[PDB]
RNA sequence: GGGCCACGGAAACCGCGCGCGGUGAUCAAUGAGCCGCGUUCGCUCCCGUGGCCCACAA
RNA sequence: GAGCGUGCGGUUU
């Protein structure tokens, strides 16, 4: 369990608001070219390359020009590397803060009883400090122990170094320790699921689409950028507000249809249409209870606009 | 697994390990997936042998389709551990290709007969 | 060394899921080259498994 | 004047590592050691250049 | 320019 896993109440502000089907393009309605411009790949990085090379490759193979990955994985490490294509690139800034999960293989340098190990690992749940900063360990689970090998799952605040963590466990046990194997299993909303795709599948799916004429598997290779923001608090806006916020208009109360409860001032919120398209990313200027009771005022400072300006009419 | 484009009799697999066993200290074989593949590409491979427990599949799975393009006989064997040991090395081999046959020149001619039957 | 039950999704060093009993597989994706020398042939094998 | 979007706030060479081609090994053939060629993304705030808007959602 | 994200570390203009 990480913080993003909290269930959110949805408060309804305008019960009567519906959406016009002829404006915008809900994710599963985007022509495949357009599906890529706003696409996010949930990539399973291989052992060997740096996160940056992997991203250069993808850019070369799929003939893109923009693409940035989320939290950097080290060369030796594998697993969940979210990769944001083209106009979806910036959504990554919303992944960078969210929590991570790893499965790690710690190898001890001395002999320690299984009970000491586990008992001691589970001291580290809580706060930790690594060289000079203070990160968080959400949970530690010891899967299995073969003599000096300890396989365990760990859940952390972003920016936490597992290598370093393992070292501190080595020291707490006294005999010392080192990381012999690391795999990231979750980064924010990206988990190991049917969307998690290898480079071989991805480039193959690409060629089935480009050279065979079958766009199907490649479409499954790419997720809508809305995905990258699933773990964020949301406020859904009426069509009449959508072109205005895509123009840098900040979102006032009267544009709200529906929001998540629990939003606090300063929080980072996704701004969605009722078709569940991601319009913009922004920062609350009101809590959730304020946005609801109120009827006029700025509810969200719009800071990053993803939705193109021509998808919805300028209803002002 | 999925790269295994056909079944193989028990006695037939043991046959394959016999040839490579022979064609090494006698003939000229090339062990290791990377060498075996270069061999097929160059078309000097007489018979390619493929282990069945190769994980991940992407390591050897390019071979059966490659042999087709090169019309070169290829057979499967149960174990990458025994296929390795049967090639003058104490490690494991996912893939062997006898470049040049030894005492097992007949035993080799016999196998292309039984693979062609299994397709 | 790190393995995974293809059914339970459990992580393990063993070859038998100690959760479900299925055979486990290596957690890591295959190594990839930006040159992909045998892409031509993998794809052939792959298209057959799919149609 | 304010917001949003776009572009601009260097360049090169070496090293580890990694990857390809060659060779192919005294528990790394799922590739040692050696030789050669290659090889690294974006984001955030701030400041210039330009574009679109100024929209409390009717 | 200050930074971040684990991925980079050295010569110079
Ligand atoms: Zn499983």
């Amino acid at each position: 369990i990480l913080p993003a896993d909290i269930k959110r109440e949805v408060l309804i502000k305008d019960e009567n608001a519906e959406t016009n089907p002829d404006w915008g393009f809900p994710p599963e309605k985007r022509p495949i070219e357009m599906h890529i411009q706003f696409g996010v790949i949930n990539l399973d990085k291989p052992p060997g390359p740096t996160s940056h090379e992997v991203v250069a490759w993808i850019k070369k193979i799929l003939n893109l020009e923009k693409a940035g990955h989320g939290g950097t994985l080290d060369p030796k490490v594998s697993g969940v590397l979210p990769v944001a294509l083209e106009k979806a690139t910036r959504v990554v800034q919303a992944l960078l803060p969210a929590g991570k999960e790893y499965v790690a293989l710690m190898h001890l340098h001395g002999d320690v009883p299984e009970d000491k190990i586990i008992q001691v690992m589970k001291e580290f749940e809580g706060e930790i400090i690594q060289r000079l900063r203070t990160r968080k360990v959400y949970y530690i689970e010891v899967l299995e122990i073969e003599g000096r090998d300890v396989l365990f799952r760990v859940g952390v605040e972003a920016g936490t170094y597992i290598r370093s963590l393992i070292h501190h466990i080595g020291l707490a046990l006294g005999v010392g320790a080192h990381m012999s194997e690391l795999r990231r299993t979750r980064s924010g909303p990206f988990k190991e699921d049917e969307t998690l795709i290898t480079l071989h599948d991805l480039v193959d799916y690409y060629y089935f689409w480009k050279e065979d004429g079958i766009e199907e598997y490649f479409r499954k290779a790419i997720q809508p950028m809305e995905k990258a923001v699933e773990h964020l608090p949301k406020v859904w806006i009426k069509d009449s507000a959508v072109a205005a916020v895509t123009h840098g208009a900040d979102l006032a109360v009267p544009g709200i249809a529906k929001l998540h409860a629990g939003i606090k001032r300063g929080d980072l919120v996704a701004i969605m249409t009722l078709k569940d398209e991601l319009v913009a990313l922004g920062k609350a200027m009101m809590t959730s209870q304020e946005m609801l009771e109120k009827t006029k005022g700025i509810a969200v400072d719009v800071e990053k606009v993803f939705m193109p300006r021509d998808w919805y009419p300028k209803l002002w | 697994p999925s790269y295994v484009k056909f079944e193989v009799p028990k006695e037939l697999a043991e046959k394959a390990l016999q040839a490579v066993e022979i064609a090494r200290d006698t003939g000229k074989i090339r062990k290791g997936t990377n060498e075996t593949t270069k061999a097929v590409e160059r078309g000097q491979a007489k018979l390619v042998i493929i282990a069945e427990d190769v994980d991940p599949e992407e390591i050897v799975a390019h071979l059966p389709p490659l042999c087709e393009e090169k019309e070169i006989p290829y057979i499967y064997v149960p174990s990458k551990k025994e296929l390795g040991a049967a090639a003058g090395i104490e490690v494991a081999a996912a893939s062997v290709a006898i470049i040049e046959p030894g005492k097992a020149r007949d035993l080799v001619e016999e196998i292309a007969m039984k693979v062609k039957e299994l397709m | 060394r790190i393995r995974k039950c293809p059914k339970c999704g459990r992580y393990t060093l063993k070859e038998v899921c100690p959760v479900c009993g299925e055979k486990t597989k290596v957690a890591h994706p295959p190594r990839f080259s930006p040159e992909d020398p045998y892409g031509e042939y993998r794809r052939r094998w792959k298209r057959e498994v799919l149609g």
